[PDB]
């Protein structure tokens, strides 16, 4: 009932799916081989949502999993919860991408799309009544960015109604792990924006600083960073599968964050966050969980929103709670902070209450926010790009494939169209 | 005292009949032996052996043995008579001139000669009911070539057939068209009433009503035995209001060309969401009026109403019919032709309907069983029309039948005889 | 210098939950349209 | 993973009646055993979890 | 009563009829020593078909063995099986054909035939009421090509009213096994389309890519092949040995799959096929069964149905399922395939169910169609006849023997005939 369908790409795109599954199964109560284990009803009402039945008893989930190298799927197979995935879901290339976007959209990838498109057909057609696509994908890479665009556009010809979710982790300056991240990031964003309905930045930065500082905890890994964007991501869409006092699926979500078609462009939080050893003198309030909500530093972006207005936030109350106390909190901080909030949209925070709780905790939130302040990653992605592409350096394996510079100008001037309109909201004034 | 003849031809008039002689056993409690544990009501269907077991009045006719074995080797074959299921070799294979030409020749005498043998032991022959698909090869051959034989040899005896046309949009053959018409032009003027039956309106009344999203053929088969049930009973259960055999053509017929009529049946509920509606003679009439409910794919807004046979088994009262009848003429939607002010021959019976163990259906005080004349059945005799053009035109699978000793141009007469039925149809529409 | 799939792969194992037929032939599992008359009453005449 | 945690709202409403018909405390005795009840309202997270 | 008998030339037709034999006593259960042991009554029920009792109780098959070369013979008769066989059926030549259309249809072929259409005559005079013949043999050794069609002349020429079926496996370009085998090819095509009712095609790269795409198989042989070959070969007599809710036979299926008397040319298909590691994640239903049915790379042959539109197509199905289903699966793939589907007749699908699985199985589906697409076989065999005809090589071993160069010549006017006549259609409007 109104399924959605899951596809992950590239490298960095598999570990965050990786991780995902694992978080959904553990919530539902499925074991590594795929039969159920719950202990409640309400497990299992809605388990079609994500997980199509087996003859034999057995769920296989509908996740689709792409790559141009076999190098990250041979480790996913091989891990726990990596039983689950239908064998027949895996496509692969033999040669790679190298950081390439050329490569992974007009040469190599555009002869491998149309095996795994087939694929999407065929668990589309499955569902009863598709909601939508959700994906996982980094920007600042060749296979990731390559196909994963490539598919969004291919996907939203013969869906033109469905929704479409995609969670970017697009480069941040401060953590640099390659020399050609402005080229093919600033590509991405320019077919990006044409065709998905909803993107979620998400930024390595923000993510070391949520766990250092915050989780307080020594060392951590891919393991633990990819653990924080499971937890967002499964809030989302959490009210989709549990009953609550106010229902809100995705569709409802881009609604009322949404004022103009081009502004979809959201920065995501989940409260709360605790340390290990400091979770006993904290009390799990309301109050509480929304001063942790709105701090600057728990988002999972590089751009400060204090530095800018919001424009729509959303928030997805998780547990049982009084409705009266979760409205009184929203209406009482768009108040005592008018400059920081858009005043020609009279109330411009949603609320909605779901009565599941995640597991191993009593109240959470998930928090999405169109706030102008995500200008300023663009800001500085272009900076980067014009000072190398003035000497055209790195150009000539992106022009090499069938491309030409004329694309790179229209691309630099879109994103640029893109910062300057998204600003001017900020100055409006009624 | 009154009796008929049942005569079953093709798989498709099989595989119902063996569900309707489910049926009627339950009602009479005649064990599937033929036996009774512990008046003569049966009297109408079975005849009595002289000691013991009952036996049907049916003969099974088809070229394919793989109906027949089957039911010979079920637990049905102690009911039967041995030698009442004739049986060919070869089958038609969706080929009306096989069936009517080349092997149907052979069998037809093995079976008129069986009738003979049963009519003689009747002593008030009422009439005789044939079940048949008209899509089918042995179904339309054989069925076509029954008709012809047995309107001379016994004449005025009333005829009623029970056929199964094809869907409008879904179907299983794909010649199917052709044969159909061509026993369309035998049985226009070879049979008293036809029946539209079709499977596309069976498939939707499963699925709203029942919410069966995946049935099977025998839930179709039984509810069209219930309907048989219902048609026959006034004949052999004591009612208020009688109704006979020979009281159909003289209160259903305005003209002799224009005998095809639809039906409908309620209430058909499960066990479960019963308890939770009355089941109120009102509202049972009230759906059976409802254009969804039609047995055969037609819709009847699209036309006027000739006439209405409607009968009630159960414990109705009669001042409530006229009470329901009475809102359905105040109703605007259901319009009546204006050369007919009154449309509706109603009976009631003291018999509720029975139900089979198992079955899909539940058991209640009340139902209703319609047979209705309408002009709204012109539309399905044009889609075929249209179908059959679509091929004809270019002579598509026609050397299979010129090779089989049929003539070119019988096809000519096949399609002109529908032609002159549709301006029957909107000639008689017409105000005056 | 091919395990036991050698052509035998078009039938093989299936368990006896595999091979009963579908979940359900002209009935409804559906809770409230189920055919199935509670305990109390195993045959009652269904109306006023 | 707490079976206690999978209760939801519109459960709420009507369910049976906790106080039989029969055994109703008088208000004499409601005023006076508010000393315990006040008392168990307080403590009863500290010894049961706190410990 | 309405039994078949089953004649088999050639090295190609002997491996076929072995496996289908093996197969076909599987299914009704008697053993290598013509013993019945089966399990069901089913199994029993119509085993008249394609056995005949002998004195003492043993089951002995209506099958008459004939070959120009007694290596084979032999081979099979050494096999598995092979004492089913009465040894008097067994007839072969001491010489061969050496892969010679004229050696195997005019010098040896004529001299040798008597004895195997005495036995022929003899089967079919003993058999209560026959249904029809059925002939595996390959269109490119000669022997087979030359002595098969020579004998369906003379079997068509004897019973006129009868069904003839010929299981024939056409030559395929990519894998080619003979020099001179277009040559024979459209000599046995001349002759076929003349008296032949049925043909059906098979190509062993088809079989191939079947066998490693959807089976997965590391290294499939012969014997696989001759499987797969033989299970769709019973697919098409299994409504006619069961009892089923809608029963088809042979000429059934002859009326409502030729519309024209010379376009009776057919390709097959078998489902469900799945690999040993997809087995357990696969849920067997009527709309999967129907995608992997309509799918073209499960077709038999290497044409490709998007190359072409679909006259008729059959789908017998085996097992219980309900009807309904069925019938709205083949209204919604041909309203939803429309422009691939001929418009000027209507509801160009058949569908028949029986009631009775494969042993191993709960359901499977056999597929057989008649599509424009088949022309293109024709149009290489033709291109590679006419490239080495200008040339005359290879040729005065078939002029040695008899023939002249305008049998030739009318061969190949024949098959650009049926190319061009059958290509009409496909264009025709209504
Ligand atoms: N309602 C209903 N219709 C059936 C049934 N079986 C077959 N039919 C109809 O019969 C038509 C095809 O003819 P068949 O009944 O299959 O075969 P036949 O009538 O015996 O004629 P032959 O082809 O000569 O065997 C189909 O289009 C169906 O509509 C059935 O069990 N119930
Ligand atoms: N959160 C997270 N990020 C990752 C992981 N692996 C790689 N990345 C990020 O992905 C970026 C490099 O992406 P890349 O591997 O080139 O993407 P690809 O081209 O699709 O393979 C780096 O900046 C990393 O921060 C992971 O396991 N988790
Ligand atoms: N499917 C299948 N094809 C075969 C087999 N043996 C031979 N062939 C095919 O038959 C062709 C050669 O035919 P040939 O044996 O000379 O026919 P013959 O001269 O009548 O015996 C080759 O192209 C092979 O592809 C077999 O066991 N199975
Ligand atoms: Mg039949």
């Amino acid at each position: 009932m109104r399924e959605i369908v899951h596809i992950q790409g590239g490298q960095c795109g598999n570990q965050i799916g990786a991780k995902f599954w694992e978080v959904i199964s553990d919530e539902h109560g499925i074991d590594p081989t795929g039969t159920y284990h719950g202990d409640s009803d309400l497990q299992l009402e809605r388990i079609n949502v994500y997980y199509n039945e087996a003859t034999g008893g057995r769920y296989v989930p509908r996740a689709i999993l792409m790559d141009l190298e076999p190098g990250t799927m041979d480790s996913v197979r091989a891990g726990p919860f990596g039983q689950l995935f239908r064998p027949d879901n895996f496509v692969f290339g033999q040669t790679g991408a190298g950081n390439n976007w050329a490569k992974g959209h007009y040469t190599e990838g555009a002869e491998l799309i149309d095996s795994v498109l087939d694929v999407v057909r065929k668990e589309a057609e499955g569902c009863d009544c598709l909601q939508g696509f959700q994906i996982t994908h980094s920007l600042g890479g060749g296979t990731g960015s390559g196909m994963g665009t490539l598919l969004i556009s291919k996907v939203r010809e013969e869906y033109p109604d469905r929704i479409m979710e995609t969670f970017s982790v697009v480069p941040s300056p401060k953590v640099s792990d390659t020399v050609v991240e402005p080229y093919n990031a600033t590509l991405s964003v320019h077919q990006l924006v044409e065709n998905a309905d909803e993107c979620m930045v998400i930024d390595n930065e923000a993510l070391y600083d949520i766990c250092f500082r915050t989780l307080k905890l020594t060392t951590p890994t891919y393991g633990d960073l990819n653990h924080l964007v499971s937890a967002a991501m499964s809030g989302v869409t959490c009210c989709l599968r549990f009953p609550g006092q106010l229902n809100s699926d995705l569709r409802k979500l881009a609604v009322n964050l949404i004022p103009f078609p081009r502004l979809h462009f959201f920065m995501i939080g989940f409260a709360p966050l605790t340390s290990r050893g400091s979770q006993q003198y904290r009390a799990l309030t309301v109050p509480e969980l929304t001063q942790q909500m709105f701090d600057a530093k728990n988002m999972m972006c590089a751009a400060d929103p204090r530095h800018g207005r919001y424009l729509t936030a959303s928030a997805l109350f998780r547990g049982r709670m009084s409705t009266k106390e979760v409205d009184e909190q929203m209406l009482n901080v768009q108040n005592k902070n008018s400059s920081y909030f858009v005043e020609w949209i009279p109330n411009n925070i949603k609320s909605s209450i779901c009565d599941i709780p995640p597991k191993g905790l009593k109240m959470a939130v998930t928090f999405v926010g169109n706030s102008t302040a995500i200008q300023e990653m663009f800001k500085r992605v272009a900076e980067q790009f014009t000072a190398m592409f003035r000497r055209k350096a790195f150009l000539h394996w992106y022009t090499g494939e069938g491309m030409d510079e004329m694309e790179f100008t229209e691309a630099e001037s879109n994103m640029n169209d893109l910062v300057s309109e998204y600003q001017q909201y900020q100055d409006a004034t009624a | 005292m009154r009796e008929v003849i049942s005569i079953h031809v093709g798989q498709g008039g099989i595989q119902v009949g063996n569900a309707c002689w489910e049926l009627f056993c339950l009602e009479h409690g005649i064990q599937p032996d033929g036996q009774m544990p512990s008046d003569d009501a049966f009297n109408t269907f079975f005849s009595e052996t002289g000691a013991g077991k009952h036996v049907p009045r049916a003969v099974f006719l088809d070229l394919e043995p793989t109906v027949i074995d089957e039911v010979r080797t079920g637990t049905y074959r102690q009911l039967f008579h041995p030698e009442q299921l004739i049986s060919g070799k070869e089958d038609a294979a969706n080929n009306f001139a096989r069936g009517h030409y080349t092997i149907g020749k052979e069998i037809v005498d093995l079976c008129l000669d069986r009738i003979r043998k049963l009519a003689d032991n009747c002593t008030g022959l009422q009439g005789f009911l044939v079940f048949n698909s008209v899509g089918g090869g042995t179904g339309s051959g054989l069925g076509s070539l029954l008709l012809e034989r047995l309107s001379v040899d016994y004449g005025k005896k009333s005829k009623l057939g029970f056929t199964i046309y094809p869907s409008p949009q879904v179907s299983t053959a794909v010649v199917e068209p052709y044969n159909s018409i061509l026993s369309t032009h035998s049985l226009l003027e070879h049979t008293d009433v036809a029946v539209m039956l079709d499977n596309e309106a069976i498939y939707d009344i499963c699925r709203r009503n029942l919410d069966i999203e995946r049935p099977t053929y025998t839930n179709l088969n039984r509810l069209i035995a219930q309907v048989i049930s219902s048609l026959t009973a006034s004949l052999r259960f004591d009612g208020a209001l009688n109704v006979d055999i020979t009281e159909f053509q003289t209160n259903l017929v305005p003209y002799p060309r224009i005998h095809f009529m639809l039906s409908s049946y309620a209430p058909i509920i499960s066990a479960e969401k019963a308890y939770h509606e009355q089941l109120s003679v009102a509202e049972i009439t009230n759906s059976a009026f409802e254009p969804a409910n039609m047995m055969a794919k037609c819709d009847p807004r699209h036309g006027k109403y000739m006439a209405c046979s409607m009968m009630y088994r159960g414990d109705v009262v009669p001042k409530d019919v006229n009470a329901s009848i009475a809102t359905i003429k105040t109703k605007r939607t259901i319009q009546f032709v204006d050369w007919c002010p009154t449309g509706f021959k109603v009976g009631i019976n003291y018999q509720p309907p029975t139900v089979v163990p198992g079955g899909d259906l539940a058991k209640v005080m009340r139902a209703v069983c319609m047979i209705s004349n309408s002009t709204a059945i012109a539309e399905v005799f044009s889609r075929l029309d249209h179908k059959f053009d679509l091929m004809y035109a270019k002579r598509a699978f026609v050397h299979w039948y010129v090779g089989e000793g049929m003539e070119e141009g019988e096809f000519s007469e096949a399609r002109e005889d529908l032609a002159a039925l549709e301006k029957d149809y909107e000639e008689v529409g017409i105000e005056t | 210098a091919d395990e036991w799939n050698a052509g035998k792969c078009i039938s093989g194992e299936a368990t006896l939950k595999e091979v009963q037929t579908d979940k359900d032939l002209g009935k409804t599992n559906r809770f409230g349209f189920r055919n199935i008359t509670k305990d109390g009453d195993e045959n009652r005449v269904f109306g006023v | 993973g707490c079976k206690a945690m999978y209760q939801t709202t519109n459960n709420d409403y009507g369910q049976p009646f906790l106080q039989d018909n029969k055994t109703v405390p008088t208000y004499n005795e409601l005023v006076e055993a508010q000393t315990e009840v006040t008392r168990a309202e307080k403590q009863l997270k500290n010894k049961t979890v706190a410990t």
